[PDB]
């Protein structure tokens, strides 16, 4: 895809969209559905769902003055271990986020691009680079029924057909 | 025919992150979940802040002439500065941790005088070690006892507890620097001090001898402490090298706790005070401190850790 | 999808399977390998997989009558720390494990989709519902030959092809 | 042609559960992995269940009068009971807890009769504050001993440990009201305590004074205790205020244990006890309590976790 | 898939690749690309990733040789609650982690299918099997071109299209 | 036309790994996380091992005569042996523990003599029970002082501490058989110890009586310690039973412990150091030991984990 090859720099209107060209010229606009989907999901992964913040009060001590010897030490060690742990906790989770983030990310732009080709059926084809070549002339209110799903695919196979075949 | 490509956006500039499969990925956006930095301040809202200036929570609680503005103050955080002394009659608390915590947890010194009544001696000894105002004085929470005339009675005293609440009392033990001192103090040449419950007793023998200087004495008192609940009673036996309560400290329980920091107080707010001052809890995790109160982040011991807001940055070449 | 669009609240023989309307009428049959794949890769997880229970004896303890100073609190501490501990487990495990299972269904209806598109080849296309509209009269038997993988596509092509273009 | 539609079942009424990308999704099945209620009632069965009536596990290890059913009983699990109380002479044990929970893992009562020899005492003394029978008593596991005539030796008494496994002696001091009392009850103006063993050894002072009055006495008895090796010797020397040993317990390891529960016990079978009472073992975590024994589920904050038993529930509207 | 359906294992100079049969004869040779993805992708994840060792060295005495009370319950309880909270990050990390090496690699083999399928485009089938129908002559040059991303599908269609319709 | 199939690589014999998904799945290769076996020997390398032959750390620390090639030693790693012994005159040590673990985390026996000036006693008596050559001896460390002539003063001495380091003191008492050996030795009914600092004091009082017999003596000797800090400083005070330092132990931080083992020592390189011997350390677990030093993996109960390195392994058939 031509979104593995580059992303837009040039899109700010979204996170996905289109990006044509016809007899009319080029344009680009975004997705919103889409856009806001992976919006949605990373919100919520972003607030207090599998964590939060604890509120406390009177705890143990955790600096010393002085040597003491068994509490002390024991004291230390609690402390430590609890550090290793929540520590350890951070790492496995920050990665599994963003081991998520970057998965369901890539996966709204490959539902767009099955959503895309299949409005389009057999009128168009996967070039290989995140476009689909359509095989008829397709204007600027064609491409926007394809973009808000209203292409009716049995209005072009005539000419399509002929065109790819 | 015609061209559809589908895409998404990048940016001039993304961040690095890590993931399970890679180790550094460049994304669009991330943010930052460690907070790693102070204001250097401690804030005074929401959170009841005591600084105690030159006092240290126990100096507080005996009454030592410095910390007079203490009487019956209360905290949800008491803070201790580095540069607190004391400065009155050389003492030690066994034990001193348990007391600093039993207190700090309390959240008060709210102190309630009760009518003990000690007789066959002298009441309210002080020293020039200990001075209030310009002569001698003493811990204000307590009484020294000493011989009347030329005797020293055995002292039985009895306080019950005919309250809905529990009650701590503070009291403690003399040790004279030489045989010379116990005999003309109060008049024994073995003392001992017995405080008890229905529950469990406490029996103080003093230790003559001589300390290394403080304050120009050689002498010392050590401090202890019992808990009477409701419906116990409170018995006192000594036959010398008393130190009375003078009553008890009213004990609560809550969120009330202590800290040492040396960082100065102000007119902000926040929920999450470390003793390098008060830190913001907008992320789950911080590596300012371990030492925390109120609603903080996890202590990590990662300076930083980025979380991806959004997808894989791949710039257009 | 029609897997997306909806599921199938009259489909009690199986989680997963087929829905067909040919010359004959309409009927339905569950995919019963699916369906317990599914179900097997569920009814591990459920199970002691990656946690089991403990079994404990003496221990510290955990309530207290009365004010002890520093003891106390490092059992109320390390305690606290435990639970604490086991409640962020908890919850990472379960949200992990719902999103497995989400996954792994999702994943299991597409693959029944991919393997009856690869059966099918040239002789049906994909209408974007969940459905594959068939380009030859297409019987109740071959509809099972279709359901139990024995379609044979080069029977159909000649007819399929020509319905199809 | 023809059409095939390829598809998934649907529930009429689904249940929400929470992922990683999704705070609420309905699926077609759910269980709950949180055991969040008890049966009120201890099982007795596997394990085996101990309830101490109005007894604690000290009272019943001493020897109290109305603990005389628990002489050499045993168990996994000991329950005490909010109305436990005790009925003999005050006493106070330094360092309870740990006592009571030596005693709770051994899981044992057993006692042993030794022949211990005390010569010019007085042996089998009693008090009115612990009746048993009509007449005056004592704790049964203890012997209080008292002067002979006008005198009290000192006691040296030798038991060495020739067997194969640990003994646990208890015995206490006295600790008299008055020095009208320690004179006229063992002959002594200061007694002492100490009892010893090849590697560690307790010295313990007697405290005169008068307490709070528990029973009618303003006395106490302390307990201690001590454990002895195979191949080790018990010594025990005193010159007054010795409560002696009777004999030893034998020590066990294992499984055993105590809680406090007011929970009553029945005919059920249940491998997990908590002190709300018994309560299935069947999912992976509980939030009945923190305090439990056997094979429990762990305890979390949550009282409730949803874990996805099937897929997305889509209805078909 | 011919992926699901077996490996090879006579492929000994990677870890995917292909296959074939022409008018030359047989033949075979590794995805270098896609096998080195794979296997960066796992020696990352099998080093210090999510965690890393600790140096320790004064720590809580954990054996004892006398029975202490109190202060050794508590020292036991601690060190038994560290090594089940470890215990359990040990069980479901490896699960995760595998269940992530699992996933990477079978994803990387799907990826090098599409990646084929729309060098080819309509010059190919795809029979359900792991394998590409080309419907020209394709020799040997052919098909190192289509491995090493150069096939140029517009000089075949012709043919192409006349074999598959 | 051409057939172009695409597959992946399959091995004769894959392993089996568990997943989220499936409880055994079979994979081309997997590695070992846990490590399960030592070679059964300490390597002395990078790391100083400081093999206590027949010693104890306390028994090198006091200066036992079997110990007396421990002294101004040093490591990371002190190993204590289980054929270690004691012969010397018997003694206890209250919280043996702690003092066990000070000097182990200090690392050194660094001892300076110092020059304290005991007056009107005789200085240096020693035993048949802790021979040294041929005659009597004592611990090298510590100094018994005794009458002089027929008295005994009491001692007043003060070591200030006008280093920049804390001093470590180690001092004991002495605990007579009998009342006839006490007031031969030091002409005293009722000896006292008293060692004290700024901040803190400890009295001990001797305790008289018959022990078990240890090496022919039924007498023994209790361990204390003290830590004086710079600008502190150390005074003893005492009229009996003095066992003397004769100096400090220097104190320090880092790195240095101690661990019961009997595995030999070799000349080999290793980071981790268990009971069981030295271990790679190129696994994340380990479930060799529970006791570890140095670069050591993390202990779990698991045997066993394999961490797939390769794909699903499907065999052609
Ligand atoms: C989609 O776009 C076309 C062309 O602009 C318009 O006629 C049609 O009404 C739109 N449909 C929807 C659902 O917005
Ligand atoms: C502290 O509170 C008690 C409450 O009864 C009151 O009697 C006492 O005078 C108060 N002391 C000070 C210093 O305000
Ligand atoms: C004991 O020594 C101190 C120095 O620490 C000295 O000030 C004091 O006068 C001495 N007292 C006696 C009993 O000689
Ligand atoms: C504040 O943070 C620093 C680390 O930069 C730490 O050394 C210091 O101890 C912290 N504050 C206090 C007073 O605990
Ligand atoms: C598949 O179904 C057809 C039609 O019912 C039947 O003839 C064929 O034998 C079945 N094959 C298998 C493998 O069950
Ligand atoms: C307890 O067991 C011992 C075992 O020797 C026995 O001698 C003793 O009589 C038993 N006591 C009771 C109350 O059963
Ligand atoms: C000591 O006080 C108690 C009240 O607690 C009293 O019963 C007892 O008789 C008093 N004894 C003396 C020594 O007067
Ligand atoms: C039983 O559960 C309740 C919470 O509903 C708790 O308050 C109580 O302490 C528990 N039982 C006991 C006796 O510990
Ligand atoms: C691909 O292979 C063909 C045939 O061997 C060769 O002509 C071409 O140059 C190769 N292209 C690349 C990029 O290696
Ligand atoms: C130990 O080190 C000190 C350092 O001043 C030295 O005086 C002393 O002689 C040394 N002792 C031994 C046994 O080497
Ligand atoms: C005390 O008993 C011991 C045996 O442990 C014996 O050796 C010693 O001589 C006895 N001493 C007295 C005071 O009779
Ligand atoms: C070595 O491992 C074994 C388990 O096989 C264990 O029993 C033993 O205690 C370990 N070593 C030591 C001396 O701790």
């Amino acid at each position: 895809a031509g979104f593995i090859e580059n992303g837009w720099e040039g899109m700010i209107d979204g996170w996905y969209g289109f990006r044509h060209q016809n007899s009319e010229g080029t344009g680009q606009a975004a997705d919103l559905k889409s856009t806001q989907a992976a919006i949605d999901q990373i919100n919520g992964k972003l607030n207090r769902v599998i964590e939060k913040t604890n509120e406390k009060f009177h705890q143990i001590e955790k600096e010393f003055s002085e040597v003491e010897g068994r509490i002390q030490d024991l004291e230390k060690y609690v402390e430590d271990t609890k550090i290793d742990l929540w520590s350890y906790n951070a790492e496995l989770l920050v990665a599994l986020e963003n081991q998520h983030t970057i998965d369901l990310t890539d996966s709204e732009m490959n539902k767009l691009f099955e959503k895309t080709g299949r409005q389009l059926r057999e009128n168009a084809e996967d070039m290989g680079n995140g476009c689909f070549k359509i095989y008829h002339k397709c204007d600027n209110a064609c491409i926007e029924s394809i973009r808000n799903g209203t292409y009716d695919h049995d209005v072009y196979r005539d000419e399509a057909l002929n065109n790819r075949f | 025919t015609a061209t559809l490509c589908l895409g998404h956006h990048a940016v001039p500039n993304g961040t690095l992150v890590k993931t399970i499969t890679d180790d550094q990925i460049e994304v669009t956006n991330a943010t930052e979940l460690v907070q790693s930095s102070s204001t250097g301040k401690i804030c005074n809202n929401p959170h009841r802040i005591l600084d105690g200036i030159d006092c240290t929570l126990i100096d507080a609680l005996l009454g030592d002439p410095h910390c007079d503005v203490f009487q019956n103050e209360t905290w949800d955080l008491f803070v201790e500065r580095s540069k607190a002394f004391s400065n009155c009659y050389p003492y030690d608390v066994p034990d001193y941790a348990s007391l600093r915590s039993l207190v700090a947890s309390s959240g008060t010194l709210e102190f309630i005088t009760e009518g003990f009544t000690w007789t066959g001696v002298t009441q309210n000894g002080g020293s020039n070690a200990c001075k209030r105002g310009p002569g001698s004085g003493f811990f204000s929470r307590l009484n020294w006892l000493t011989k009347s005339g030329s005797t020293y009675p055995v002292l039985n005293v009895t306080m019950p507890n005919n309250d809905n609440f529990d009650k701590l009392y503070i009291w403690g033990v003399h040790h004279p620097s030489t045989n010379q001192e116990q005999t003309s103090l109060y008049v024994q040449a073995s003392g001992r001090v017995t405080v008890s419950t229905r529950r469990s007793q406490q029996t103080i023998i003093p230790n003559i001898g001589s300390r290394p200087w403080v304050r120009g004495l050689s002498s010392r008192i050590s401090i202890y402490w019992t808990i009477v609940k409701p419906g116990d009673v409170l018995v006192i036996n000594s036959n010398g090298n008393l130190i009375a309560p003078r009553g008890y400290f009213k004990m609560r329980t809550g969120k009330s706790s202590i800290m040492r920091s040396d960082a100065p107080i102000d007119t902000c707010i926040s929920e999450c005070i470390t003793p390098n001052g008060s830190i913001p809890n907008d992320k789950p995790f911080q590596n300012v401190n371990k030492i925390t109160y109120g609603a903080c982040p996890k202590y990590v011991k990662q300076n930083t850790l980025k979380l991806a807001t959004g997808m894989r940055n791949v710039p257009e070449k």
